[PDB]
């Protein structure tokens, strides 16, 4: 649903560019730069500090990340897309679905 | 880029409004009500009646 998620599928986040964005693992996490997007639970991130996630000593990662943005290591990368990107004639125009169920 | 789907053709599917698409249907409509014609009496006047 829209409304649970907390994530923006149109804009510069898009959909498709959330294929190569690269999430966070425990692995991973050690990679980000400044710059680099994450997403997580399909939130993007975008990364303000490079090396993120040095001082944060959690190893649930869900609430690191969630400290993360309160430290502004990392911010949440819902953010409007600059007019060039659907411009292209390639665009990755973000999809909105539904599903009509019946409670009976 | 969004399916409306059919049902399965199952009679099952059909009258409970089960979709593959997006929509569920509430259910099959209704195009009304056959009942059994009321067959015919032959009458009485073949045997004296006599009420």
């Amino acid at each position: 649903f829209t409304f649970k998620t907390g994530a923006t599928y149109a804009g510069e986040a898009g959909y498709v560019d959330r294929e190569q964005i690269t999430e966070l693992t425990e692995e991973s996490k050690l990679t980000l730069n400044k710059g680099d997007l994450f997403k997580y639970n399909n939130i993007v991130y975008k990364v303000l500090e490079d090396t993120p996630f040095a001082t944060i000593e959690e190893s649930d990662l869900e609430l690191a990340l969630q400290i993360a943005i309160v430290l502004l290591k990392v911010r949440l990368f819902s953010d409007a897309a600059s007019t060039s990107k659907f411009e292209s004639s390639d665009s990755e125009i973000a999809d909105a679905r539904f599903q009509i169920n019946k409670w009976q | 880029a969004e399916i409306g789907g059919d049902h399965g053709y199952n009679a099952t599917n059909i009258a409970a409004g089960q979709t593959s698409g997006a929509v569920t249907q509430i259910g099959p409509a209704v195009m009304g009500m056959v009942r059994r014609a009321i067959p015919n009496l032959i009458a009485f006047d073949i045997c004296g009646v006599q009420p």
